C-alpha cells in the first residue's frame, strides 16, 4: 500500500471516531461507525494474506451485523420517539438492541469470539489499532447512552466478558491471542462500571489504552508473536523483555503499579452503589488474568529459554525504526498511582 | 455523569475563567515534582531502548522529557484542582438549598449516650 | 465522550435534523410540530432527570400524536361495537356516511 | 383494496423467508428482487414516489444486479428451489407459518403484542389529512440535502472516494 | 380526559360557492383583489387561533364577500367570464397562457364596467397587515406552565476543604 | 353506537391537552364507506 | 389502480406469449433427437468483478446526484451549488484515482 | 403500531435470523444483510413519511448509500476469499481458530 | 511557456480530457463572475409556494402593505423587465 494511501485510511478511521464522538445525530454516529469500517478493512488486510483475508471478511460480518442492528435500534427509538439527538432512548426494546450491537462492535462476551481471531489473523500493528482504537467510538456511544443502559444487562455481559477473557487466556500460547483476551477482560472491567460512572470507565479505558499501546510496541520492537519468539528476545534485548515484565504486572493490576488505579476506582464506586458481591468477583476473576500474565512474564524475562546459534548475527545489528513514544507510554503505564487524585481532570 | 453535564460548563474547556479565583498550584508542588520524575524516567527508558548511556546521553533529550512533563503537570493539576473545588463548591450549595435533607442531629454527650459493653474474656 | 465542538465552535453540523419543530425547507410543518415544540420548551434546561417525570404529559401527548395508538384503539372499539350492533340488526348507518348524500365542498 | 398495504406487507415477509432461508444465490437474488420490489410498492402506496423509484434503480436495479454478477462468474454450487432440500424448504414453510400466524393474531385479535404492540386496524387510519399544495414533501427535503445538509454531503462523498479507494486496495491481491 | 368541543352542524352551514375550479382560477386574481380584506382577516384568525372551531364565522365571511363578488360579475361581464373559463377549463394543467385573449376579454370589460383592475405579478404574494377587532390569543397552544428552572450557579469558588480527599492523598 | 358501551364518554378526546389536533384519516372517514375512505387515501396516490 | 393494471397486463400478456411459445410449439411431434448434452469434466477473473464494483459506487454517487433539478429552486443558491460540484468533483477525483493508479483494466 | 410496520421489522428479524443461521455460501449470508438494509430503508421512509418528517427524507437516500458501499466492501472480501480457496463457502474460513 | 507547450501536446494527444478539464473550469469561475446569480437567488425567494400569511396592523407598521396592490410592500418589476 502505498504511504499516502495508508494515511489517508489511518485518518479515515481517526475521523468516523470523531465524527462519532464529536455528532449529536444518531445517523451520524452511525455514518461515523460505518466509515471506520470502511477505512478499517484494507488496513487489516494492508499485508496481504489468506489468514489475513480470514480475519477481514470475520470482522466486516460481524461489525456489519452490529450497524445493521445498530441502525434498527435508531430507527425503532425515531418511531417510538420521534428524536434524532443521542439521549435517553425512549424505547426498552430499542435500547436492547443497541446494547447488543455497541457491545458487539466492542467485542464483550458473548460476542467476544471475532476478537482473538481477527487479532491472531492481522498484524501487530492491525492488532495494536483495533484493541486501542477501535475501542473509542462504541464505549463514547456507550458512555452517552449509560442513563437509559440496563443495568442489569451490561453487567452480565461485563463480568462474562471479565471470565471468559481470563479463561481464554489462560489457554493461548500465540501473543497475539493472549492480548485479544485480556483485552476482553478489560472491556469487561471498562463497561462494568459504565452504568455507575462513566468517569471511570474513561479513566480504565485511558489506562488500558497506555497498557496496550506499551505492550503491542514492545512485541513489535521485538517482533515476536509466540510465547517462544518472545523468549528468544532475552539474548539479543533484555531491557525490552524486562519492560514487558514490568507492563504485564500492570495490566494483572499488581500495586503500586498503574494497573491497580482502575481496578481500585471501580472497586470504589461499584461499593458506593451498594454492590459489593459483583467487584468482589471481577477482581477474584482477574487473578486469572494475572495468572497467564505471569506464565508470560516466566517465559519472556523471570526466566531464560534456550536460544538460536544465529541470534549471534542479529546482535550484531542494530533496531533501526524509533517509537517516540515507547518511553512515555511504559513510564505512565507502570508508574501512574501516585497520580488518581488527577482523575478529576476527567470529569 | 456527575458534574459533565453541569450548567455553564463551556464545551471542551480544560481552564474556565473561574479557576483563576482558585490559587495556582505552586511550582514546587509534590504532585509537580513526581511529574518530572517520571520525565526523567522516560528519558532514561528511551536511552535504554536505544542502547545509548543511559544516565547520560542525550542531556537536551532528557531535559525536554522533564520539561514537558512539569508543564502539562502544571496545568493538569491547575484543573484538578478546579474540579474538585467544583465539587465542594456545589456540594455545599446543595446543602444550604436542601436544609431539610441535611438536618443536625442533636449532639449529646457519651455520659448521656449508652454504648453496650462487650467483655472480652 | 460527547466532544460537543459543534457547540463550542457555534457550528449546526447535524442539529437541523434532530427535531422536526426545527426550521424544515419552505416552512413545511411536522405532523406533530406542537406536541413536540410544547414537550421541547418544557423540557429545557429543567434536566432529563427532572424531565422524565415533570414533562411526562407533553411527551406522552407526543408520543401519542406520533403513533395515533391510543386514538387507533377508540377507533377500533368503535368499528367492533358498529360491526356486531349490524349483525342484530340494531344499527343503520345513515345515507351521508353511506355516501347518498353529496359531501360538502 | 383497502388493505392492499397489508397485502403487501405480508407479501414482503414472504419473499424474506425466500431468501432468508439460504437457498441457491441465484434464487435467493430472486427472493431479494420480489421483496424489493414489493417494498417499492409500499413505499409508493405511503407516497415516497422519490423513494421508491430510489430502491428499484439502485438497490434493485445496481446494488442487486452487481450482487447477481458476482453469483454467475463465481459459480460453484448446485441450483435447487425454496422448496428444495429440506434444510431450505422447512426453512421456508417454517418462516410462512410463523408469519401466519402473526397474521391471524393480527387480524383476529385486534391489539397483538408480542414484542411490540400492534393493532389490526388498516394501515389508512394512519395516514394524515392534509395539503402539500404545489409541493412535493419528499421531493424538497431530500433536495433540501444540497441546502441545509452540507455536513452529510461532505461526509457521504468522502465516504465514497474512500469506498473507491479501500476497493482497489483490497482487490489489488 | 375532556369531551372535543364541536360545533352543531346548523351553526357550520354556509351557502357554499358552487362553482367549478376552473371557473375560481379564471377569476382567482380579481376575487383576490376584491376580496382581499375578509379572506385576510380570515388567514389571520385561523393563524393565531390555530382552530378551525374558532373562525367559523370568519369563514362564513370570506365565502359569502365570494359570492358577492362573482354576482357582480354575472350581472355586469357574464358573457366575457364564460368564454374565459371555458378556455381554462379545456387545459389539463388550466394553464393562463393558452386563454390569454379570453382574460383580455374578461379584464377588459371588468375594467370598463366593475372597474376592477387584474392585480400584477407579485402583488397577491405580498404579506399585507390586518386590523382585526379579535383579541390576539393569550395562549394559543394551551400550554401548560413551563417547570421552574434548577438553582442556577452560585457565588464565587474558594479552595478544596482539604484538597483531594481521596483516601489517602492529602492534596 | 356505543351509548350502551359501559364507561363510554363519547367524544372523549385521547389528548391531555386541549390544544385542536387535526384529525387523522380515521378520526373522519372511519365510519365512512370504504369507497370514500379509498378516495380520501389513495386517490391522489394512484391517479395517475 | 391504473399503473397497477399496466404492470398486471404487460406481465400476463409476456407470460400468455411464454406459454405459447414454450409449451404450444413443442407439441408438434418431431421425432426424437437422441442427442445427449455431452458433458466431461473457471475464469473468475477480476477484469469483471472490477467493472462490477466501481459501477455500483458510481451508480451510489449518482443517486446522491439525482435530486439536483429541485434542488436548483432554494434560496441559498451558493451553497447549492457548491455541494453539487463538490459531489462531481468527487465523481471526478474518483474515477482519475482508478485512471491514474492500477484501474480501468476493465 | 399498525400492522405494516410490524411486518416491516419482522421481514428485518427474519432477515437476521437467516443472516446469522450460515448454511454453506457466504454470499447468501451477504444476501441477507443487505435484505435488512432494505427493510430498514423501508421502515425508515414510512415513518419519515408520515411524520411529515421533511428536513429527514434525505435519511433513507443516505442509509442506502452507506448500505451499498459495506456491500461492495463485502463483495470484495467475498471474492478475495473465493479466488484464495476456490469456493465462497464459510468451511473455508477456519485457518483462524478460538 | 512550459505550461503552453503541455496544453498544445494535451489538446494533440487526449483531446478529450482537456475540454472536460476546460468544461469544468468554467463552470466552476464563471457563476462566481456573473451579475444573474444574484437575480437567480431572488427569483427563488420570489416565487411564492406558501401562503403570504398577514399579520395584524398595530398602527406602527408603515412600510408593511395593509391593502391589496399600492405602493408599500415588496415589487416584481425587476423580474417584469428580466
Amino acid at each position: 500500500m502505498n504511504p499516502i494511501i495508508y494515511t489517508t485510511l489511518i485518518m479515515t478511521v481517526m475521523s468516523g471516531t470523531m465524527l462519532v464522538m464529536i455528532s449529536s445525530h444518531w445517523l451520524l454516529i452511525w455514518i461515523g461507525f460505518e466509515m471506520n469500517l470502511l477505512a478499517m478493512i484494507p488496513v487489516l488486510m494492508k499485508n496481504f494474506n489468506p489468514r489475513a483475508t480470514e480475519a477481514a471478511t470475520k470482522y466486516f460480518l460481524t461489525q456489519a451485523t452490529a450497524s445493521m442492528m445498530l441502525m434498527m435500534a435508531i430507527i425503532i427509538n425515531l418511531l417510538y420517539s420521534g428524536q434524532w439527538t443521542i439521549t435517553k432512548m425512549f424505547n426498552p426494546v430499542a435500547m436492547t438492541m443497541m446494547t447488543m450491537a455497541l457491545a458487539m462492535k466492542l467485542g464483550l462476551s458473548p460476542f467476544h469470539f471475532w476478537v482473538p481471531e481477527v487479532t491472531q489473523g492481522i498484524s501487530l500493528q492491525a492488532g495494536l489499532l483495533l484493541l486501542t482504537w477501535q475501542k473509542l467510538a462504541p464505549l463514547s456511544v456507550l458512555c452517552q447512552i449509560s442513563q437509559s443502559i440496563n443495568p442489569n444487562l451490561m453487567l452480565t455481559m461485563a463480568m462474562l466478558s471479565i471470565l471468559i477473557g481470563g479463561w481464554g487466556g489462560l489457554n493461548q500460547t500465540q501473543l497475539r491471542k493472549i492480548m485479544a483476551y485480556s483485552s476482553i477482560a478489560h472491556m469487561g472491567w471498562m463497561t462494568a462500571v459504565l452504568p455507575y460512572n462513566t468517569t471511570m470507565t474513561i479513566l480504565n479505558l485511558l489506562i488500558y489504552i497506555t497498557m496496550t499501546l506499551a505492550m503491542f510496541m514492545l512485541l513489535i520492537h521485538s517482533s515476536a508473536t509466540t510465547t517462544l519468539s518472545l523468549s528468544h528476545t532475552w539474548n539479543k534485548m533484555p531491557v525490552i523483555t524486562s519492560l514487558m515484565m514490568v507492563t504485564l504486572l500492570s495490566m494483572g493490576g499488581l500495586p503500586p503499579l498503574s494497573g491497580f488505579m482502575p481496578k481500585w476506582m471501580i472497586i470504589q464506586e461499584m461499593t458506593k452503589n451498594e454492590s459489593i458481591i459483583m467487584p468482589t468477583l471481577m477482581a477474584m476473576t482477574a487473578l486469572l488474568n494475572l495468572y497467564f500474565y505471569m506464565r508470560l512474564a516466566y517465559s519472556s524475562s523471570l526466566t531464560m529459554f534456550p536460544s538460536t546459534n544465529n541470534m549471534k548475527m542479529k546482535w550484531q545489528f542494530e533496531h533501526t525504526k524509533q517509537m517516540k513514544l515507547l518511553p512515555t507510554m511504559i513510564v505512565l503505564s507502570t508508574l501512574v498511582l501516585p497520580m488518581t487524585p488527577a482523575l478529576s481532570s476527567l470529569n | 455523569t456527575m458534574m459533565s453535564g453541569r450548567p455553564g460548563r463551556v464545551p471542551l474547556q480544560f481552564l474556565p475563567n473561574e479557576a483563576r479565583s482558585l490559587p495556582p498550584p505552586k511550582l514546587t508542588d509534590p504532585r509537580l515534582v513526581y511529574m518530572g520524575f517520571l520525565g526523567y524516567c522516560s528519558g532514561l527508558i528511551d536511552n535504554a531502548i536505544r542502547r545509548r548511556p543511559v544516565v547520560s546521553a542525550g542531556l537536551h533529550r532528557q531535559l525536554l522529557y522533564v520539561t514537558s512533563f512539569v508543564f502539562f503537570g502544571y496545568y493538569l493539576l491547575k484543573r484538578q484542582d478546579y474540579m474538585y473545588a467544583l465539587r465542594d463548591h456545589d456540594m455545599f450549595a446543595y446543602v444550604k438549598s436542601h436544609p431539610e435533607d441535611f438536618p443536625e442531629k442533636d449532639k449529646k454527650t457519651y455520659g448521656e449516650i449508652l454504648e453496650e459493653f462487650h467483655p472480652v474474656r | 465522550p460527547f466532544f460537543d465542538v459543534q457547540k463550542r465552535l457555534g457550528l449546526d453540523l447535524d442539529r437541523w435534523m434532530t427535531i422536526q419543530s426545527a426550521e424544515q425547507p419552505h416552512k413545511i410543518p411536522g405532523r406533530c410540530h406542537a406536541f413536540e415544540k410544547e414537550w421541547i420548551e418544557c423540557a429545557h434546561g429543567i434536566g432529563g432527570i427532572r424531565a422524565e417525570k415533570e414533562c411526562k404529559i407533553e411527551f406522552d401527548d407526543f408520543v401519542e400524536c406520533l403513533l395515533r395508538q391510543k386514538t387507533m384503539k377508540r377507533l377500533s372499539a368503535i368499528k367492533r361495537q358498529r360491526d356486531k350492533l349490524i349483525k342484530e340488526g340494531k344499527y343503520t348507518p345513515p345515507p351521508h356516511h353511506l355516501g347518498k348524500e353529496d359531501p360538502r365542498p | 383494496t383497502m388493505y392492499i398495504a397489508f397485502i403487501l406487507s405480508t407479501i414482503f415477509v414472504i419473499g424474506f423467508v425466500g431468501f432468508s432461508s439460504k437457498p441457491s444465490p441465484i434464487y435467493g437474488g430472486l427472493g431479494l428482487i420480489v421483496s424489493g420490489g414489493v417494498g417499492c410498492g409500499i413505499v409508493l402506496n405511503f407516497g415516497g414516489s422519490f423513494l421508491g423509484l430510489m430502491v428499484f434503480l439502485i438497490y434493485l436495479g445496481g446494488m442487486l444486479v452487481v450482487f447477481g454478477y458476482t453469483t454467475a462468474m463465481a459459480t460453484e454450487m448446485y441450483p435447487e428451489v425454496w422448496v428444495s432440500n429440506k434444510t431450505v424448504f422447512g426453512a421456508f414453510v417454517s418462516g410462512l407459518m410463523m408469519e401466519f400466524c402473526m397474521v391471524y393474531y393480527a387480524l383476529k385479535e385486534e391489539e397483538v403484542e408480542i414484542i411490540f404492540k400492534f393493532n389490526g386496524l388498516g394501515d389508512w387510519v394512519i395516514y394524515d389529512t392534509g395539503d402539500s399544495g404545489f409541493f412535493s414533501e419528499e421531493a424538497m427535503g431530500i433536495a433540501a440535502l444540497y441546502s441545509y445538509g452540507t455536513w452529510l454531503v461532505i461526509v457521504t462523498g468522502w465516504s465514497l472516494l474512500i469506498g473507491v479507494v479501500v476497493i482497489m486496495e483490497i482487490t489489488r491481491g | 380526559p375532556g369531551i372535543v368541543e364541536l360545533p352543531t352542524l346548523e351553526d357550520l352551514k354556509v351557502q357554499e360557492v358552487k362553482v367549478s375550479s376552473s371557473v375560481l382560477k379564471a377569476a382567482a386574481h380579481h376575487y383576490g383583489a376584491q376580496c382581499d380584506k375578509p379572506n385576510k382577516e380570515f388567514m389571520l384568525c385561523r393563524w393565531e387561533e390555530k382552530d378551525p372551531r374558532r373562525c367559523l364565522e370568519e369563514g362564513k365571511l370570506v365565502n359569502q364577500c365570494a359570492l358577492d363578488f362573482f354576482r357582480q360579475i354575472k350581472r355586469h361581464c357574464a358573457e366575457p367570464f364564460t368564454e374565459y373559463w371555458t378556455c381554462i377549463d379545456y387545459s389539463g394543467l388550466q394553464l393562463f397562457r393558452h386563454c390569454r385573449k379570453q382574460q383580455a376579454k374578461f379584464d377588459e370589460c371588468v375594467l370598463d364596467k366593475l372597474g376592477w383592475v387584474r392585480p400584477d405579478l407579485g402583488e397577491l404574494s405580498k404579506v399585507t397587515k390586518v386590523k382585526t377587532d379579535r383579541p390576539l390569543p393569550e395562549n394559543p397552544y394551551h400550554s401548560r406552565a413551563r417547570p421552574e428552572p434548577n438553582p442556577e450557579a452560585e457565588g464565587d469558588l474558594k479552595p478544596a476543604k482539604h484538597g483531594s480527599r481521596l483516601f489517602f492523598w492529602t492534596m | 353506537i356505543m351509548k350502551d358501551v359501559p364507561d363510554w364518554k363519547v367524544g372523549e378526546s385521547v389528548f391531555h391537552t386541549t390544544r385542536w389536533v387535526t384529525p387523522m384519516m380515521g378520526e373522519l372517514y372511519g365510519l365512512r364507506t370504504n369507497e370514500e375512505i379509498l378516495s380520501a387515501t389513495y386517490g391522489f396516490i394512484w391517479y395517475t | 389502480m391504473n399503473i397497477m393494471l399496466t404492470l398486471l397486463t404487460n406481465v400476463t400478456l409476456a407470460s400468455l406469449l411464454v406459454l405459447i411459445a414454450f409449451w404450444l410449439p413443442q407439441l408438434n411431434a418431431y421425432s426424437e433427437k437422441t442427442s445427449p448434452y455431452e458433458c466431461g469434466f473457471l475464469p473468475f477473473s477480476m477484469k469483471f468483478f472490477l467493472v462490477a464494483i466501481t459501477f455500483l459506487l458510481f451508480d451510489l454517487e449518482i443517486a446522491l446526484l439525482l435530486p439536483l433539478p429541485w434542488a436548483s429552486q432554494t434560496n441559498n443558491l451558493k451553497t447549492m451549488l457548491t455541494m453539487a460540484l463538490f459531489l462531481l468533483i468527487l465523481l471526478a477525483a474518483s474515477l482519475a484515482y482508478e485512471w491514474t493508479q492500477k484501474g480501468l483494466e476493465w | 403500531m399498525p400492522l405494516v410496520y410490524m411486518n416491516i421489522i419482522m421481514a428485518f428479524a427474519i432477515a437476521l435470523a437467516g443472516l446469522l443461521m450460515y448454511r454453506s455460501h457466504l454470499m447468501s449470508s451477504l444476501l441477507c444483510l443487505e435484505g435488512m438494509m432494505l427493510s430498514l430503508f423501508i421502515m425508515s421512509t414510512l415513518i419519515i413519511l408520515n411524520t411529515h418528517f421533511t428536513l429527514a427524507n434525505m435519511m433513507p437516500i443516505i442509509l442506502l448509500v452507506f448500505a451499498a458501499c459495506e456491500a461492495a466492501l463485502g463483495l470484495s472480501l467475498l471474492v478475495m476469499v473465493s479466488n484464495t480457496y476456490g469456493t465462497d463457502y464459510v468451511q473455508n474460513l477456519n485457518l483462524l481458530q478460538c | 511557456g512550459r505550461i503552453a507547450s503541455f496544453l498544445k501536446n494535451a489538446w494533440a494527444k487526449e483531446p478529450v480530457l482537456v475540454a472536460s478539464f476546460a468544461i469544468g473550469g468554467l463552470a466552476i469561475i464563471l457563476p462566481s463572475l456573473s451579475p444573474y446569480t444574484n437575480y437567480a437567488i431572488r427569483i427563488n425567494r420570489a416565487t411564492p409556494y406558501n401562503y403570504p400569511v398577514p399579520l395584524r396592523d398595530d398602527g406602527n407598521m408603515p412600510d408593511v402593505p395593509s391593502h391589496p396592490q399600492d405602493p408599500q410592500g415588496p415589487s416584481l418589476e425587476w423580474l417584469k423587465n428580466l
